[PDB]
């Protein structure tokens, strides 16, 4: 049913018709209008200053493999939903960081 | 009929007549030429409202100052990527080595190129026109005419 | 907007603009092109690639390690069981989906 509902075109004219026949609420109107400002304000909490973080995060470094950091980040992000249970079957090595290439030229 | 549309167009007409008195000259006895879109192509560089316009300037300085803080880091990023993927530091610069444009150079030649002044002027024109269209659709029906009156380039 | 505090905070500090623009999209930024995307069209898990690019920027000097710590220590957003399964590889980070998709879904 979700797929069939996603079969709809969602065109500018269709969106205008939907907004006309089914008007948004005032709060929804305001959030759609100021999504950009809200998104920037949301980022302001991470791209402004070093926040006080839990201490076990000091184990993660720039040298840690991206897969380990992805595991930790997904475990911490969905912590309210999953209550510490792990997420499996998702992570795949990054192509550039996985390979340690070497180009052989002549006598090399 | 269409009283508001005629009000706005008559306002634009009287302003055009006031700024350029020679526009009243009929029978094409004036030296002013009225050109439809396809015939204004070799003049688009001349329509520049550099003065009485500050938003494109602030945009350019902001973009320059933001780019200047990451150019050397991005060069190091691509250097490390090449060093990991080949073991040599000239993976990306082999064909060109000439001049290797960094992000700072890219910003400088995007903003200092030709058509840069034209693209800032027309970005301002489009921004103002869209603001006026939004105001008209809402129903303000006041101050719906914008005059920049820049020297050598009058735009309404 | 009546309040311009956010726009002034971003305008008066270009370092914030640079940090946001270099941050990968999956982590809440606007950098939708990954370093691995230069070579591979098929990316697999995009969060691992985003973390790798964050590491590259941190070690070069574009970003800072405290940005990574802030992202790791970020307070979980407003996610449900439907959001973890509708689009995997995604984090419980608010405002990750644009208002364009919201308008399409509303229509």
């Amino acid at each position: 049913r979700k797929q069939i509902q996603g079969y709809l075109d969602s065109t500018r004219t269709i969106i205008r018709y939907s907004l006309e026949v089914r008007p948004l609420s005032a709060k929804k109107l305001n959030t759609v209008i100021e999504y950009n400002l809200l998104y920037l304000s949301y980022n302001l909490e991470i791209i402004e200053k070093p926040n006080i973080v839990q201490p076990f995060l000091n184990a993660i470094n720039v040298d840690t493999c991206s897969i380990d950091i992805a595991r930790s980040l997904r475990k911490l992000s969905w912590a309210t939903l999953l209550n510490g249970r792990p997420i499996e079957g998702l992570e795949t090595p990054d192509p550039i960081e996985l390979v340690h290439g070497c180009l052989i030229i002549g006598s090399d | 009929e269409e009283s508001q549309v005629h009000a706005r167009l008559k306002q634009i007409r009287v302003e055009l007549i006031a700024r350029i008195p020679s526009l009243r000259w009929t029978r094409s006895q004036r030296e002013i030429a009225i050109l439809i879109w396809p015939r204004i192509l070799p003049i688009l560089q001349a329509y520049d409202l550099r003065q009485s316009m500050q938003l494109p300037t602030v945009w350019e300085k902001l973009t320059q100052s933001t780019v200047n803080l990451i150019s050397d880091g991005l060069e190091r990023v691509v250097l490390h990527i090449s060093n990991q993927l080949t073991g040599k530091p000239n993976l990306f610069t082999r064909s060109r080595a000439y001049s290797i444009p960094s992000t700072r150079e890219l910003s400088q030649i995007w903003f200092n190129n030709e058509w840069s002044g034209s693209v800032k002027t027309w970005l301002m024109i489009k921004y103002r026109m869209r603001q006026l269209i939004t105001n008209q659709k809402t129903g303000e029906l006041t101050d719906l005419v914008t005059i920049v009156d820049t020297r050598s380039t009058l735009c309404i | 907007s009546l309040s311009q505090d956010i726009t002034n905070a971003y305008l008066n500090h270009p370092i914030l603009i640079s940090r946001l623009c270099l941050l990968p999209s999956q982590l809440g930024g606007l950098n939708f092109l990954s370093c691995s995307r230069l070579f591979n069209r098929n990316i697999g898990d995009p969060l691992v690639s985003a973390i790798a690019d964050v590491k590259r920027l941190i070690k070069a000097g574009c970003l800072d390690i405290w940005v990574l710590y802030n992202i790791l220590g970020r307070r979980p957003g407003k996610g449900k069981w439907s959001t973890l399964a509708a689009d995997p590889y995604t984090l419980n980070i608010d405002y990750l989906v644009p208002s364009t998709t919201f308008l399409k879904k509303h229509a």
